[PDB]
């Protein structure tokens, strides 16, 4: 009925684990930092109409514990009636807040939303809040767990990608990412990290490294190759995938995503709601849909998902301008190009995790107002936005230019 | 609804309290040569802890201490055999009221004492696990251990709760549970089973009276409390919510995984779950969780398998089950060995490691010092620096005489051929001392494939000539596969039955047919696999098929040591033996996979190329060839048609055996099939695998051939089944 | 566009936090028993038309960490493709998964979604996964942070709800729900837990007192004396609530809802999707809404989000025959009854959370589903449901039976 429409898309920058610039602010500072920045771009936004406030987070413990997402309500001085809900869909959570809020708008019972999500891996490391599919015995046993960087290996010794194929990946998205911000166009939309002072923390997404060669990255060791054999997940993963006799592990810390922190945050609405509150539309959320596949090598979700959101909005691979997919591995694009067959210039176009780091809450919607600005930046229309997921699952968006 | 009382038995413990105030409870089954955790224990200890609440005011200690030459030897396996899924609710209440007895023990406030004289195993263990301190007697043959998980069963009697609490989740289930090893006195006092040793039974008692006078007089206040009822207690190795084992837990079930190599065996899943499950709880608690655990392994058909084979079927193979009735035992003095090979010299080995005084030959004296020279720099050099009795080795290799055609085997009860398989050379090499040996002398032969038959007439007292097949290495193989031949004696047959009892070896009796047992079973093992390859299958597929079946080598891995040309001998053997008797042969689709590998040179790891590639003697991966040879991929069967392929085939051709008469009992197909043939442990045999068959066509001997009619229908009419079965 | 329908509706029984029976049960096996309950219902269900799987965790760590609902799709057997995300709206987790499944189902994206909620309090206690607005003080000293309990005592003492008034309620939830299950109120949606052989674990809501007195209710002392004396709690409250000079402490043990473990189930989706899956509609999903109150008494949220509900739907007070209201604490129930002025003979008639428990994840399921069995009992069409938010929240649903 109503359609949803984004009104706008910010971020943080991404600050690296070790010595990073971030790890000094708590996140939910992060949060409300973004929310003092909508705030001041509508300054006449009656934040009364704001009906919810849905913050992705893949470890909401210690300090992303206890609904995060309320208490950046309450610590941002945000109407009370604002709602506040945390959800987890791994490292999806950040585009499922946005695909929920899209959804809470085109259901006609909330006007206006805001969609986002959080992480603070140098402070709440990854795996911090426990689970069953790894603690639990009997279903680590009965789901066959494999790490995703074993799954990673796994679809590049399947695929046939080798360890320059994944590396020329991972140089590629190291000289996009540092074009993109060389030629402005994170300017505005990246907002810089400031103190209670006011004095700045972090500006700029200090995990790139736009001085990658080729040669520097084959001089990298794999770094899930302990984790194989004292594990013993490469056994794991050869029973369910028979066929294959040795898991060719390619991936390494030059070629994999960085573990960074990051926030970033949406703003959702219908048309009604835009006119009302004098917001100018800046993209139209076409279709939403969630799928999965098998999750031992858990990586191959975003292919049946954004089959299925193609098939949603009744569109083909060539209707679609810019395909945005996490860059959790090099494979794992490698995989989805050679799925769907995607030529190399529409995919990942600013570059991706890979370079400037994967905040894993905050990720979806990171790379969702990334391809918000592209689309109004080449004049292009459609834009698809995919995630691979943990336990398999996936989730695809399509987004037009208003 | 909630006591010591499971809902007319004989009383099995014997009450004894002293003037201090200090009850010793001896064990004492009066049915029975041994203490076993059955109705009479659970009535007669659910009496005696009773007791133990009412006269809690005039007692200050307990002594749990066995009057039998052991101390307590697990559950009775004839009534957990019979459990099935509607009795699920009687094995729960049944541990559950088990282990109550022991937690009353337990939290009785008074120190109790362990006095184990002999083995505890199983039940036995958990006794002993629930009391406050444990005395062993430092003794060789008592053993201690959970072996349950041999059984398919877990320690359901607190063996798990209370190991993880003792040494925490990595630990227990390692070294403990998981593989349910037996440890001596003196090594499990090294580990912190029991507390400390004494040096004599008689000394046992007294001291468990003594260590409770002074636990009283020392530690008042903490005196029979165990360390997870004390406030403040850690678990060794931290809780599954402490970070540091929060970090490698999930690398549990993977590293268990990878040592099953994805066998379908229940037992090791769910020790590990019940013990990592309860000791996220309270011990009461995760003592629960431990039942329900244990009530689903005895109520499945896994438990009952191997139940049936390493329990029943064992006990029948030891019984004498084939072994002649009514024959006398006829003493044995010197034993003659002619073979210097892998399996020729170990033979010498088991022999003269328990006391028989070998005499071996082997042409002359340089291959008779290499054949002496496999027990040198092992006998000793692998194996002083070990336990105990390291000094004792003189007796063990003073006995072995090597010699050479010198010496004439003066004196001797029994020969041990062990020379290459030859006709014609075998019939000499036995001619030379045929009347230099003791006039009543067993003339034994390790022979794989030769007619046993055929073999005797190059002597005299053929009546005398047996096969006696053991396997390589001989020192770590358990079967002897026995063979009578056409005019072999059921004296000889005995005197064989006694000499493979004294080794230690498991015997099974086979009569005189092509390819026996073992050969001729896994060959046919062998075949289905090298059938898949020429059909197209993936040979990564076919290895992990063999694995996740429970084999413990992959079929193609064992087809490089299995020599392809001496497959192919076996091949053109059985060939010549059909036609010459008048009938016509039909070739197994394995052949032809044969025949074009040596054709490509690679014969198996003798000659360092095969399916797989071979380097500086270590295997590399499979030969990347392979693909574009026999068109890998072009066929994808379900992984478990490739499994049950490999299975049905050793199953229909181990029944024909028995229809055959080269097997007389199943018992002998079980044990011979695991110990032999590497059949997996978790089918309980080859044989056993019929009646307890599972899948989606069923359970039992009617699902078994109705799913191998469905293989038959789809990869051969080799895999119908035989009539025997009544389909 | 789309209409969502309620097609099934189970929980499990709740056990108690002290010896009680579901201690023993791992919180999955919780999520896994409803879905094998849905399983023998409709075994000719295809699940892969399944595209989600939400529920509802407020203490999403150890046991309930790293998305419970995605381990419950695997562990399950459930297809790959059925999704599966954790959220976290504190107390309504479990009613916002229903109304996020049905706003998912309305915007046509989502065909057929399973809500849920699930929550092991003595396995997982409440607080286990920390939380800014409690952990970190800046915000706690600036949000002013007042636990409920508090807050629920502040309500009787400005609204005049004296001890026997609380305890006079708490009396009649344990008469309504005692009445209700001799009955058999709750025989056909009660899913009794079973181990994995099958033997009974609990069948019944075993934190019920059906033999409770209003003079053994007398007799019980104040269980938050000591939390207010102690923390300092009441001079907070009273800083931001300056007209009322002291706290009258009101609230016990017998008048406080329970600590209790359990799970709720609900199957929802559009009227396409059950023509095709051959499924009878038990209720359809009328309006959502989502507002809030002040934090500090933070337990007046339910007010202006049913005020909020029946504007959606266009309805009022009297156009609702049955009114669930959450029983965190006496008193709020009846400062719900007194804004709104409903009568007593519909609001909450079947007992609620003082006597069978509150399970934080899974309340809200609980109780939405419990409402569907007493409109088709009674024959009856709307019924509203709604619970009170940490940090002053509030959500509302309104159902009416087909
Ligand atoms: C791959 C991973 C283990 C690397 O961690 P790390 O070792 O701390 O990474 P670093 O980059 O800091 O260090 C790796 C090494 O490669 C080097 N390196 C990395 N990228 C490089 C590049 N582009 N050029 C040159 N060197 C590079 C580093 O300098 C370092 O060498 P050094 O130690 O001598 O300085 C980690 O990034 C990871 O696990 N990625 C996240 C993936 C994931 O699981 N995310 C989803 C969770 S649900
Ligand atoms: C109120 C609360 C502290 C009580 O905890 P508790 O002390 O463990 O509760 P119990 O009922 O087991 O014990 C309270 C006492 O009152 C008694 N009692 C409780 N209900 C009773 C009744 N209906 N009739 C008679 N006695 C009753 C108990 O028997 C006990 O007395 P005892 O200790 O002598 O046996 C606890 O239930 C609570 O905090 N409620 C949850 C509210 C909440 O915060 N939820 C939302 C979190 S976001």
């Amino acid at each position: 009925s109503e359609e949803a429409f984004i009104y706008e898309a910010i971020r943080t920058p991404r600050g690296k684990q070790k010595n990073g610039s971030l790890h000094e602010v708590k996140p939910l500072s992060l949060v409300v930092g973004l929310i003092d920045e909508l705030r001041k771009r509508h300054p006449d936004l009656d934040e009364n109409l704001i009906s919810d406030v849905i913050l992705g987070c893949v470890s909401p413990v210690g300090d992303q514990g206890g609904d995060i997402a309320r208490a950046a309500v309450l610590a941002s001085g945000m109407p009370v009636t604002s709602g506040g809900v945390q959800l987890n869909r791994f490292c999806a959570s950040g585009l499922e807040a946005v695909n929920t809020a899209a959804q809470k708008v085109r259901s006609g019972w909330d006007d206006l939303v805001l969609a986002g999500g959080v992480e603070s891996m140098s402070r709440v490391p990854m795996g911090s809040d426990g689970g069953a599919m790894g603690l639990d015995p009997a279903t680590n046993y009965d789901v066959m767990f494999v790490p995703q960087s074993i799954g990673a290996d796994l679809i590049a010794t399947i695929e046939g990608f080798s360890r320059e194929d994944v590396d020329a990946y991972a140089l590629r998205s190291q000289q996009k990412a540092a074009e993109a911000w060389s030629g402005g166009y994170f300017a505005k939309s990246v907002v810089p990290v400031r103190d209670q002072n006011g004095l700045l923390i972090l500006d700029h997404d200090e995990h790139m490294r736009p001085d990658t060669t080729k040669e520097g990255l084959a001089k990298l060791k794999p770094a899930f190759e302990g984790l194989a054999a004292l594990g013993g997940f490469d056994d794991v993963a050869l029973q369910k995938y028979h066929w294959v006799e040795k898991i060719n592990h390619v991936h390494t810390g030059g070629n994999s995503s960085g573990i960074v922190d990051g926030a970033a945050l949406v703003m959702i609405g219908s048309a009604a709601a835009g006119k009302l509150q004098g917001l100018t539309p800046r993209a139209r959320i076409v279709a939403t849909a969630t799928s999965g596949a098998d999750p031992v090598i858990m990586l191959t979700g975003p292919t049946p998902a954004t089959r299925k959101v193609l098939d949603r909005a009744g569109l083909t691979v060539d209707d679609i301008d810019l395909f945005e997919l996490n860059e959790a591995f090099a494979s794992v694009v490698l995989k989805f190009q050679k799925d769907l067959n995607i030529p190399d210039e529409k995919l990942n176009v600013n570059g991706g995790a890979i370079a400037m780091g994967h905040p894993l809450g905050a990720t979806g919607a990171m790379i969702l107002g990334t391809m918000v600005d592209e689309l109004e930046r080449r004049n292009a229309r459609r834009a698809l936005i995919t995630l691979c997921i943990g336990g398999g699952m996936g989730v695809a968006t399509i987004i037009e230019r208003v | 609804g909630s006591s010591h009382h499971h809902h007319m038995p004989d009383n099995t413990i014997q009450w004894d309290k002293d003037a201090d105030g200090i009850v010793t409870l001896t064990m004492d089954d009066p049915s029975g040569s041994t203490n076993v955790m059955n109705e009479a224990y659970i009535e007669s200890m659910g009496k005696a802890v009773d007791r133990l609440v009412a006269e809690k005011d005039s007692i200050t200690g307990v002594v749990v201490a066995s009057a039998k030459k052991t101390f307590f030897a697990g559950g009775d396996v004839k009534t957990m055999i019979q459990a099935r899924p509607e009795d699920a609710g009687d094995v729960f209440n049944t541990v559950e009221t088990i282990k109550r007895q022991l937690r009353t023990l337990e939290t009785l406030g008074k120190p109790v004492v362990a006095a184990i004289n002999g083995a505890a195993l199983g039940g036995g263990l958990e006794i002993a696990l629930a009391c406050h301190h444990r005395i062993a007697a430092d003794v060789k043959g008592s053993q201690l251990g959970l072996p349950e998980v041999t059984l398919g069963l877990l320690p359901g009697g607190g063996g798990v709760t209370r190991t993880v609490r003792m040494f925490g989740i990595q630990n227990a289930f390692v070294s403990v549970l998981a593989q349910g090893t037996r440890f001596k006195p003196a090594k499990a006092k090294e580990i912190g089973l029991v507390d400390e040793l004494v040096a004599t039974v008689e000394e046992l008692v007294p001291a468990a009276k003594a260590w409770i006078k002074e636990e009283l007089k020392a530690n008042p206040d903490g005196a029979g409390v165990q360390p997870w009822d004390k406030k403040g207690y850690k678990m060794p190795g931290g809780t599954p919510s402490s970070p540091g084992l929060a970090a490698i837990l999930p690398s549990f079930p993977s590293n268990l995984r990878k040592q099953l190599k994805g066998a379908p065996m229940p037992a090791p899943r769910a020790i590990l779950a019940a013990a990592v499950e309860g000791a996220q709880v309270d011990f009461d608690t995760a003592s629960r969780i431990e039942s329900r655990y244990f009530a689903s392994l005895v109520t499945g058909q896994v438990a009952k398998n191997m139940m049936q084979a390493f329990f029943f079927d064992l006990q029948a193979i030891n019984a004498g089950g084939s072994r002649p009735e009514g024959i006398g035992k006829t003493p044995i003095k010197r034993i003659g060995v002619l073979g210097a090979g892998m399996m020729g010299a170990g033979i010498a080995y088991v022999s003269a490691k328990a006391g028989y005084e070998v005499v071996l030959k082997d042409v002359s004296l340089e291959a008779a010092a290499k054949g002496k020279g496999y027990s040198e720099k092992l006998e000793a050099k692998a194996l002083e620096r070990g336990r105990t009795t390291q000094e004792r080795s003189d007796a063990l290799l003073a006995r072995i005489t090597p010699t050479a055609d010198a010496a004439d085997f003066k004196g001797v009860d029994f020969v041990i051929e062990a020379v290459f398989e030859n006709q014609e050379l075998k019939h000499k090499v036995f001619g030379e001392i045929e009347d230099i040996v003791e006039p009543n002398a067993i003339l034994g032969s390790n022979t794989s494939t030769l007619p046993i038959t055929g073999l005797a007439t190059g002597v005299k007292r053929q009546e005398d000539f047996i096969g006696i097949a053991f396997f390589s290495p001989v020192d770590k193989m358990p079967l002897v596969e026995i063979i009578k031949g056409e005019k072999t004696s059921d004296e000889a047959l005995a005197r064989v039955f006694d000499y493979t009892l004294a080794i230690g070896k498991t015997p099974i009796v086979v009569n005189d047919s092509r390819g026996f047992f073992t050969s001729r079973v896994i060959g046919t093992f062998v075949n289905e696999a090298l059938a898949m390859l020429g059909e197209g299958v993936e040979p990564a597929s076919i290895e992990q098929a063999g694995s996740q079946a429970g084999y413990p080598a992959p079929p193609l891995q064992l087809s490089d040591e299995l020599n392809l040309e001496l497959m192919h001998k076996i091949a053109v053997a059985t060939r010549k033996g059909v036609e010459d008797a008048g009938g016509t042969y039909q070739p197994h689709p394995a052949e032809a996979v044969v025949e074009k590998m040596i054709e490509l040179g690679r014969s198996g790891r003798l000659k360092g190329a095969g399916f797989y590639e071979y380097a500086d003697g270590k295997r590399s991966g499979l030969w990347p060839g392979l693909r574009e040879t026999f068109k890998s991929g072009s066929s994808q069967p379900p992984l478990q048609d490739m499994i049950d392929r490999m299975l049905f085939a050793e199953a229909l051709e181990t029944q024909k055996c028995l229809d055959e008469g080269v097997l007389t009992s199943t018992a002998d197909a079980n044990i011979g099939s695991i110990m032999g043939i590497g059949f997996p442990p978790w089918t309980g045999g080859s044989a056993q695998f019929i009646v307890g068959y599972s899948g989606p066509a069923g359970t039992g001997k009617a699902a078994f051939v109705a799913r191998a009619r469905e293989l038959a229908a789809a990869y051969g009419d080799r895999f119908l089944p035989p009539e025997s079965l009544l389909s």
